[PDB]
């Protein structure tokens, strides 16, 4: 049986259609539940050392995980962690389809960490967070880094100038005007459309060009509290984030556990 | 070194047993003493003791009685020594030669069991049938004493009964029949047992009770027409025979306990008792046939007895242990109450040495001996010529300081809790009657606590000039004199302990320097540590002391401080420590040694070499850089060295000497000339007052001692027929061992003593590696040259017998 | 400790209650060359006396437990220095007394119990070809000492050297000042022959566990110096190089004085990758086993963790939910315990199903992942 590294074991799939397959292993000396990412060292997408990169990046936080081991095995590299969860969206949409904005300011102190260090995510969506296990049952966990854009560079982490004419399918209904490269702005603006989520076809000038203009054809306000909606808008205008958080902490108290619990 | 050389410069004085009888005629009343491998036979005379004969045992004498069986003019004697050899022993005399015939001889000993706790007992019957020996737990041994049984044939019977205190063969018994005290759960019991020699099994006992009282220890088998036996508690005296029973709970007895026993009149009706401090009493039994009633008396007070016995027209012989042993006179008028005892002679006992030194070097040393216990205590000054200076306390521990010209002993009295809240002494003594006194500090039922003081004694008078006291529940443990750093001025040093009783580990402790000037003893410095101050002594100018289980390395600055400069921590407690150079022997109980080196520039102690081999150690000593002597378990001598032929055998000590002595070594200190082929000279002090003196030797005079004493084992008649290889090999209970490099100097000056044929005997074949350098033909002209050469290291031994 | 069965984790019954048991013993004669098998993957130090099971899953093991069924059952438990490359100079035989083989998953298991006995000396290691490890072993010998008094007591107190059994200080006075009082014919006082005397010191170790922990029942601990010694040993929360210094003593008396000294150095359990947050403290350590507070207990993969019972501990984080599978204690759910900083595995804690019993939760600390401080 595939024992990761000799010290864990597979035991079964929680989820696929992914780069990395999140698979549950076994500490064959502790007994701990175990979530690892496995993909070949041929694969057709490398993201394991990407987001692998990006945890070590973290170190730390309320919403960033432990990276148990990694390395390679054979022809399948790895990377161990601890077991996440259930997925933010797979508890909105088994759940039932107060708690939307607590769990939103949640994100946005997620984010703030992201952002001071020094690297960005760019790729929100519900699948990318998850619930914790035990003792951090309550606690937000943003993952899925193999999609993160990073900003370090020389000294102070430099945005590297913006290139026009760019592609973006990772953030598939999340796209929104992103030619302008994704930023700060940019991770903002899709949690945004993410608290308002809370005619395809092949061509993507279609499927996605089409969506992002209809998505910025009328103002928020039509399509929303308007004056988070206006938050939202002057978000988008990007230093003010933290004044957007302050904001956020008014409008959370000034409203007289979540779904699930 | 690897090969020394053992003699006997005193022999034993304590004495362990004694008998009457007629062993040397049937018309003279015979007085046997028994020492350490050393037995005394004496005539009781109207002036007092005869010596007639004085003879070596191959062993240490553990039981000693005399019988006379059927058909025999005289009495018979009968040894068993701690090696389990069992003899039997005729006296014979031809004109002026005395001999000692051996009759039957074997050893007892069996393969399998666990030597009792309480010891060994040896039981003779009034009728000369058998032996009983309880050596091991559960068992019995009979020894038949028929006539053809020459090589002691015995066997064994069980005993149901575990812990046995004692057992005795009664009187008036048409079968042999045996009593003993026996514990349990339950308590302490008294049974009795019939022994049948056909069927080799015990039988059913005339009877049985069970009042005993729980401190029972002594039983007394009384004659005809009495009967039955009297049991000796701590509170009562009882008499058991049959349905018969007699008690008596005397208040005289109570403040000490009896230990020994002997019978005055031959039909029972009077016995001598002796207790643990001194006091003798009168055992008188009551008849109208049938016993009436028991009565108790005080006599007065003597040494404190191992053994008593009576001799026939009022003297009475007390065998000391803890001091001089005594002829005493029982008067039938008194002087304050009735029937006081007289002293007449006095026998000399220096044991048990607990600590001694060598003095006045210059021209010819003596020896300054600790000696005795409780009111026994003396100093013993050695030239043999033995001076005696009665302290009435007990010595620990002397040193000489030659500046001050005066000794410093270590002592302590016994005092008893008053109502007071104070303590009360028993006896004027040496530290109470001294011409000046100091303490340091002054602080406020009928338990007893140890005061320690320190002595000043004059090295010319041996008065007491000072003394001093130190503080309550305080433990003087060590003693030394020196001069430290660049201080002209020579001090005592003194490592003492805090002791409480309801802690296991003292925790405190303190270090105290005085100077004797002027008539005066004044205190210098105290240093306070964190633990027992075992040993001391002076390294370099240095103070190096033992504190539980580390090392420390202390300077004398010019402010009269100590400063510490270097720890060194270890597994084990330094007990032992000596120095050579820069070199320090590390010893603790376990025998663990351990070899240590000061690095003067580093300024620490490392570590060369250790041996952890678990078994009972006493002492030690360094004879030279290379190896070392010390004292095990059973009484043995073991010698270790270093760096014989990596780091792995460079760091380990082997063992190169292995002997047994037969004594328990104290004290070993370097008496190079004491006394005035061999190098070095160390003497040790025994339990038994025995001083010896260890040499070393070269190869080739080692060799040739090893092959004069295999020659002499062949030639040299022993008493009772023991093998001296068997006598030295080194003990254990758990290993036996043939001895290695040890010559023993008494077998080797007793070449002096044979006749000469015998001598021509020895000397036959023999190679002599002369100073010329050729090997030739010994003659029996050089081997006493040599032998006369090994006996001048050591004084010569007066003569024993008239 | 109350309303619970201490003898439960002693019968290891989560292996299986139907094991076959071996009635009989097996001991070498002292300062012997014998060769023994030696098991390829265990890293344990052995004391003798105690416990150790074992789930065997590689081909060449069950071959190897096999054929030391038939003959003498002895194998070699190697005290390493250092794992790395599996030298070691000292080691204990084990002996099995319960052995059962399953045919579960198409592979085969074999289930051993298995018994110190013996404390040995290496000298020479072969690895024979077919890929196990057979040692050349000499028996060290257990010594026995006597009393210290049996080379200077007089014949005559030696009557009254027995005394009444006990009924305890003024007792302890008078066994002090009557068994040792020929200590006056030597240089060293009463006292010092206590500090060596076997009862005593058994004693003190029994007065020091009794204040740590009161649920301490006096008739728990051995009445045999040795077996006491043994005991004591095992159930020590000390680490690799304290108990190979313990393996080396051949003598009960030193082993109960070095026992004695680790007890009275002050002690709080550390992480052993940060070495700087303290676990548990020794006044929270309780005996939930009539073994002790630490035993040895195998995983459902093989490996073998040494748990301490402790009432509490601190910064530890809990992961996962309480699982009531293989559980070493009955009536318990595990749950997984790293380390706070390091993240590192030092246990499990255990609550409890029902609410009759006592107590309902408490930790098992695995010794490999402590250290012991000493201030
Ligand atoms: N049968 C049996 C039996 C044998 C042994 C034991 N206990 C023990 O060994 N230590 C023990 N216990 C309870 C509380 C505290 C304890 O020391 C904690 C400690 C000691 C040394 C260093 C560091 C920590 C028992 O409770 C039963
Ligand atoms: O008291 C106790 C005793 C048991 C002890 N366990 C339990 C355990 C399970 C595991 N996974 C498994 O078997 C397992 C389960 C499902 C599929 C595949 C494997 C791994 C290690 C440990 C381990 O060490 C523990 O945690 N606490
Ligand atoms: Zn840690």
């Amino acid at each position: 049986e595939f024992i990761v590294g000799g010290k864990y074991k597979l035991v079964r799939k929680i989820g696929s259609g992914s780069f990395g397959d999140i698979y549950l292993a076994i500490n064959i000396t502790n007994g701990e539940e175990v979530a690892v990412k496995l993909e070949s060292q041929k694969a057709r997408h490398p993201q394991l050392l990407y987001e692998s990169k990006l945890y070590k990046i973290l170190q730390g936080g309320v919403g960033i995980p432990h990276i148990r081991w990694y390395g390679q095995e054979k022809d399948y590299n790895v990377l161990v962690m601890d077991l996440l969860g259930p997925s933010l969206e797979d508890l909105f949409n088994f759940c039932s389809r107060k708690t939307v904005l607590m769990l939103a300011d949640q994100m946005i102190s997620r984010i703030e960490y992201v952002h001071t260090k020094n690297f960005i995510h760019r790729d929100i969506k519900p699948d990318n967070f998850l619930m914790g296990i035990g003792r951090h049952c309550n606690k937000l966990f943003l993952i899925d880094f193999g999609l993160a854009k990073k900003y370090r560079d020389n000294r102070t982490r430099q945005h590297i100038p913006y290139r026009e004419d760019k592609n973006l399918t990772g953030t598939a209904r999340y796209a929104s005007i992103n030619g302008i490269e994704q930023s700060r702005r940019d991770d903002m603006e899709s949690l945004g459309y993410v608290l308002m989520y809370f005619l395809k076809a092949a061509t993507k000038k279609q499927k996605y060009e089409k969506i992002s203009e209809k998505k910025m054809s009328t103002p928020v306000e039509v399509l929303c509290p308007a004056e988070f909606a206006m938050y939202l808008n002057y978000c988008r205008g990007l230093p003010d984030y933290m004044y957007l958080r302050q904001l956020f902490r008014i409008l959370f108290r000034t409203l007289n556990t979540f779904d699930w619990t | 070194m690897s090969y020394n050389y053992v003699v006997t410069a005193q022999k034993p004085t304590a004495v362990n047993g004694c008998v009457t009888g007629h062993f040397t005629s049937a018309e003279d009343l015979n007085l046997l003493i028994a020492k350490n491998t050393r037995l005394e036979i004496y005539v009781v005379t109207a002036e007092g003791l005869r010596p007639v004969k004085e003879v070596g045992m191959y062993g240490k004498i553990a039981v000693m009685e005399l019988f006379r069986p059927k058909g025999e003019s005289k009495d018979l004697l009968f040894i068993l020594t701690a090696k389990y050899n069992a003899c039997i022993l005729e006296y014979k005399q031809s004109g002026e030669s005395i001999d000692i015939i051996t009759r039957a001889h074997g050893n007892v000993q069996d393969r399998i069991g666990r030597p009792s706790e309480t010891g060994i007992i040896g039981i003779i019957d009034p009728e000369c049938r058998m032996i009983g020996l309880r050596l091991y737990d559960g068992l019995f041994k009979v020894i038949p004493l028929d006539r053809d049984n020459k090589e002691l044939k015995a066997f064994n019977i069980r005993l149901e009964e575990l812990h046995v205190i004692d057992v005795k063969f009664l009187y008036g018994c048409q079968a042999p029949t045996i009593c003993f005290v026996y514990q349990d759960p339950q308590g302490r019991h008294v049974k009795t047992y019939e022994v049948s020699l056909r069927e080799k099994e015990f039988n059913k006992g005339p009877w049985k009770q069970e009042n005993v009282e729980a401190e029972a220890s002594m039983v007394i088998a009384v004659p005809e027409p009495f009967g039955g036996a009297i049991i000796i508690g701590q509170e009562s005296i009882t008499y058991h025979n049959g349905d018969k029973y007699l008690a008596i709970a005397p208040p005289i007895i109570k403040q000490s306990t009896i230990v020994c026993h002997n019978r005055v009149d031959p039909n029972g009706s009077r016995y001598l008792l002796g207790d643990m401090e001194g006091r003798l009493f009168m055992l008188l039994l009551e008849k109208e046939v049938t016993l009436k009633d028991l009565r108790v008396e005080l006599l007065g007070e003597t040494s404190i007895a191992e053994c008593l016995t009576y001799l026939d027209n009022g003297v009475v012989f007390v065998g000391s242990r803890l001091g001089d042993s005594q002829l005493v006179k029982l008067n039938v008028d008194s002087n304050e109450q009735g029937s006081y005892v007289v002293a007449m002679e006095t026998f000399t006992n220096l044991g048990p040495i607990v600590d001694m030194c060598v003095v006045d070097l210059e021209r010819q040393g003596q020896l300054v001996t600790c000696s005795g216990a409780f009111k026994e205590g003396s100093l013993r000054i050695i030239r043999l010529h033995i001076r005696t200076v009665p302290l009435y306390e007990s010595p620990r521990k002397i040193c000489y300081q030659e500046v001050s010209q005066c000794f410093g002993v270590l002592s302590s009295r016994i005092e008893v809790q008053d109502t007071s809240g104070g303590t009360t002494a028993l006896r004027p003594s040496a530290s109470t009657q001294a011409l000046s006194s100091s303490v340091s500090s002054s602080k406020l039922f009928g338990e007893e606590v140890e005061v320690h003081n320190l002595l000043i004694i004059d090295q010319h008078t041996f008065e007491v000039l000072h003394a001093h006291q130190f503080l309550q529940n305080e433990y003087a443990l060590s003693l030394v004199s020196c001069k430290l750093g660049k201080d002209p001025n020579t001090y005592f040093i003194v490592g003492t302990a805090m002791v409480y009783p309801e802690e296991a580990e003292p925790k405190q402790g303190r270090i105290v320097v005085f100077q004797y000037s002027d008539g005066k003893l004044q205190t210098v410095a105290e240093k306070e540590v964190k633990g027992a101050v075992y040993s001391m002594v002076e390294f370099n100018g240095k103070l190096l002391a033992s504190i539980n289980s580390t090392v420390r390395l202390y300077e004398w600055t010019t402010e009269k401080e100590l400063r510490t400069e270097c720890n060194h921590y270890n597994n084990i407690m330094a007990l032992y420590l000596k120095t050579k150079g820069d070199f320090i022997l590390v010893g603790d109980l376990m025998r663990s040694v351990l070899l240590l080196a000061y690095k003067p520039m580093e300024g620490n102690f490392e570590e060369i070499a250790r041996d952890f081999n678990p078994n009972w150690m006493s002492a030690v000593e360094i004879l030279d850089d290379d190896n070392f002597l010390g004292a095990e378990n059973a009484f043995n001598l073991f010698v270790c060295q270093k760096d014989s032929a990596t780091d792995e055998e460079r760091q380990h000590l082997q063992e190169v000497g292995l002997f047994h002595l037969g004594e328990f070594v104290n004290v070993f200190c370097h008496g190079s000339l004491v006394m005035q082929p061999t190098q070095g000279s160390v003497l040790f002090g025994t339990v038994n007052g025995m001083i010896g003196l260890v040499t070393s030797l070269s190869e080739s005079w080692y060799n040739l001692l090893l092959d004069m004493q295999n020659r002499l084992n062949k030639v040299i008649k022993s008493v009772g027929k023991i093998e001296h290889s068997f006598w030295r090999s080194f003990h254990t209970e758990r290993k036996t061992e043939p001895a290695t490099g040890f010559i023993d100097g008494d077998l080797i000056e007793s070449f002096l003593d044979i006749s000469r044929p015998k001598m021509q005997e020895v000397v036959a074949n023999l190679q002599y590696d002369d100073g010329s350098g050729m090997k030739r033909e010994a003659t029996a002209d050089d081997l006493i040259k040599v032998v006369e050469e090994l006996t001048r290291i050591h004084w010569s031994h007066p003569q024993f017998e008239k | 400790i109350i309303n619970f069965d201490t003898s439960l984790p002693t019968s290891h019954t989560y292996l299986g209650a139907d094991m076959e048991e071996f009635h009989g013993r097996t001991l070498h004669d002292d300062d012997s060359c014998q060769v023994i098998p030696v098991l390829p993957q265990v890293m344990m130090i052995l004391i003798p006396g105690q416990t150790l099971p074992l789930q065997l899953f590689h081909p060449q093991e069950v071959s190897m437990v096999r054929n030391l069924i038939q003959k003498d059952r002895t194998f070699a438990v190697l005290a390493y220095s250092n794992v790395q490359e599996r030298e070691a100079q000292f080691g204990t035989t084990a002996e099995i007394y319960a052995y059962r083989e399953e045919q579960d998953f198409g592979i085969e298991i074999v289930k051993v119990k298995a018994i110190g006995r013996q404390r040995f000396k290496v000298l020479e290691l072969r690895t024979q070809s077919d890929g196990i490890q057979q040692a050349k072993v000499q028996i060290l010998p257990e010594c026995v000492l006597p009393s210290t008094m049996s080379a200077v007591q007089l014949e005559s107190l030696n009557k009254c050297q027995i005394f009444p059994s006990k009924p305890s200080y003024k007792w302890w006075q008078k066994y002090q000042k009557r068994k040792f009082h020929c200590a006056n014919l030597t240089s060293w006082p009463r006292w010092l022959y206590s500090l060596y005397d076997a009862e005593t010191l058994m004693d003190r170790i029994k007065k020091q566990l009794r204040e740590w922990d009161e649920n301490l029942k006096d008739d728990s601990l051995p009445s045999n110096p040795i077996d006491f010694s043994y005991r004591v040993a095992a159930c020590l929360p000390i680490d690799d190089v304290l108990r190979i210094q313990l393996l080396k003593i051949g003598s009960a008396i030193q082993r109960l004085r070095c026992e004695l000294d680790i007890m009275n150095k002050c002690t709080s359990l550390c992480c052993k990758q940060c070495q700087e947050t303290e676990i548990t403290t020794k006044n929270e350590i309780f005996s939930l086993s009539l073994c002790g507070p630490m035993a040895a207990y195998v995983n459902p993969h093989g490996y073998v963790h040494e748990t301490l019972t402790v009432y509490k501990a601190c910064n530890l984080n809990l992961i996962g939910r309480p699982s009531t599978e293989h559980s070493w204690f009955p009536g318990y759910a595990w749950t997984v315990a790293q380390c706070k900083i390091c993240a590192s595995h030092i246990g499990w804690k255990f609550t409890a199903t029902k609410k009759d019993m006592s107590p309902q939760k408490f930790w098992g600390l695995t010794r490999s992942a402590l250290l012991p401080t000493i201030p």
